């Protein structure tokens, strides 16, 4: 049952009860992606 | 003049917290977009 994922991908940390909901692919260094671009994940995975 | 505006990265890509008075009657939601 994979319907709870989880964010994995953030440039820097939170702050104490921040809230990231923004569904965009990871870059590091900006540049924003478009996949299946090479080192241009997702930023959510499953549990298992 | 008292409408307020505050979030981050606007224009559908997150959240937003608004402040407008409705005649003495202040209006504040914090979910809208662009």
């Amino acid at each position: 049952n994979y319907n709870y994922k989880y964010r994995y991908l953030r440039h820097g940390k939170l702050r104490p009860f921040e809230r990231d909901i923004s569904n965009v692919p990871f870059s590091p260094d900006g540049k924003p992606c478009t996949p299946p671009a090479l080192n241009c994940y997702w930023p959510l995975n499953d549990y298992g | 003049v008292r409408g307020w505006v505050f979030g981050s990265t606007m224009n559908n890509k997150s959240q937003s917290v608004i402040i407008i008075n409705n005649s003495t009657n202040v209006v504040i939601r914090a979910c809208n977009f662009e």
